[PDB]
């Protein structure tokens, strides 16, 4: 499987309680950020005062850009070897205008001049500007919404015919809550059907309303059990729609990870794992890029035979007959 | 209950994300708790 590198520390502020990562290397922020095992609501950016941008430097905050990151608050870090205002007045404009290359809000993103390693040797002085970016943590990302107040969606596991009462699909509810009554769309694979939950069982205890991350049976109201195609999903009417072409950030696992021995060329046409199925798509490639490589993470447009539901941020597996050859996430939808 | 927000330390490598981190959780602790 995709090999990772991670550090997952806790920490609280007197308002709110952080979950932080810290990647070893360069590959395991890659793999990372893609397969969404790392998800955050913020970055905090950190760069040497030193040394400015770098290459790795640029490549995360595109990454960043194309996985969803919505706020990068950042660090100048090892201030406590410049001591030219000049100096780092030029590094904060460079890396400015950097975030502002990919969309970031360069002009008004918080920047804290600091020394993480002062301030862990208990200089105060240095621990101060440590607070000062935990205020910013605290002031600048917004507090992140709740799986339970997004709109109700539901990846279809498994269809069923219950006698005299009706068709029920299972699965576990993504996000949201559906309640008895609620009018509910299927999409993806054909063309959207319309229909009215009748009921909500779970291991035959009926149900209220079925919540984000409880495993339910959703009753729906007169749609024949093979009505219902492998992919599609349940959710509120009109909150998602079904696509075909996406721009997507990829991850191609490296031989030892289980992937691929050769490279792949234009004319790749794998299947793409979306929730519950593979669905097969083309692919296109950057200019200029002929072959692609285990190990190598690439942007990629993305043309599916057959619709499915999707939004920004929606991760996937490509798979070469069952195996596992690589993993994205949709930075796009294009159509 | 207290809000719940994901982050973590991006960067170019040997910039100190990891020193940094750790400076957080001290001087954190060391001022609220
Ligand atoms: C001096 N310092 C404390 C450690 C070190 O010896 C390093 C080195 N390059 O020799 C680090 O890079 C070191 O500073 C460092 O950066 C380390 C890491 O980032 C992580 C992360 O993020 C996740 C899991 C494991 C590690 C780690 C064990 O490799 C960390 C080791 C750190
Ligand atoms: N002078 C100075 N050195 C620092 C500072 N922060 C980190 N370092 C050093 O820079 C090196 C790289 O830091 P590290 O946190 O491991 O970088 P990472 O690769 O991004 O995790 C470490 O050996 C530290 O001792 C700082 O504020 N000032
Ligand atoms: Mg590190």
């Amino acid at each position: 499987g995709i090999t990772i590198n991670t550090s997952h520390v806790e920490y609280d502020t007197p308002t709110r309680h952080y979950a932080h990562v810290d990647c070893p290397g360069h590959a395991d922020y890659v793999k990372n950020m893609i397969t969404g095992a790392a998800q955050m609501d913020g970055a905090i950016l950190v760069v040497a005062a030193t040394d400015g941008p770098m290459p790795q430097t640029r490549e995360h905050i595109l990454l960043g850009r194309q996985v969803g990151v919505p706020y990068i608050i950042v660090f100048l870090n090892k201030c406590d070897m410049v001591d030219d205002e000049e100096l780092l007045e030029l590094v904060e404009m460079e890396v400015r205008e950097l975030l502002s290359q990919y969309d970031f809000p360069g002009d008004d993103t918080p920047i804290v001049r600091g020394s993480a390693l002062k301030a862990l040797e208990g200089d105060a002085e240095w621990e101060a500007k440590i607070l000062e970016l935990a205020g910013f943590l605290d002031s600048y990302i917004p507090e992140p919404e709740r799986a339970i107040d997004k709109p109700f969606l539901l990846p279809i596991e498994d269809v069923f015919s219950i006698s005299g009462r009706g068709t029920v699909v299972t699965g576990r509810v993504e996000r949201g809550i559906i309640k008895v009554g609620e009018e509910v769309e299927i999409v993806g694979i054909k063309e959207t059907q319309k229909s009215t939950c009748t009921g909500v069982e779970m291991f035959r205890k009926l149900l209220d309303e079925g919540r984000a991350g409880e495993n339910v049976g959703v009753l729906l109201r007169g749609i024949k059990r093979e009505e219902i195609e492998r992919g599609q999903v349940l959710a509120k009417p009109g909150t998602i729609k079904p696509h075909t072409k996406f721009e997507s950030e990829v991850y191609i696992l490296s031989k030892d990870e289980g992937g691929r021995h050769t490279p792949f060329f234009k004319g790749y046409r794998p299947q793409f794992y979306f929730r519950t199925t593979d669905v097969t798509g083309t692919i296109e490639l950057p200019e200029g890029v002929e072959m692609v490589m285990p190990g190598d993470n690439i942007k990629m447009v993305v043309t599916l035979i057959h619709p499915i539901a999707m939004d920004d941020g929606l991760r996937f597996a490509i798979r070469e007959g069952g195996r596992t050859v690589g993993a994205g996430v949709v930075a796009k939808v294009l159509g | 209950t207290k809000p719940h927000v994901n982050v973590g330390t991006i960067g170019h490598v040997d910039h100190g994300k990891t020193t940094l981190t750790a400076a957080i959780t001290t001087v954190l602790a060391k001022t609220y708790g």
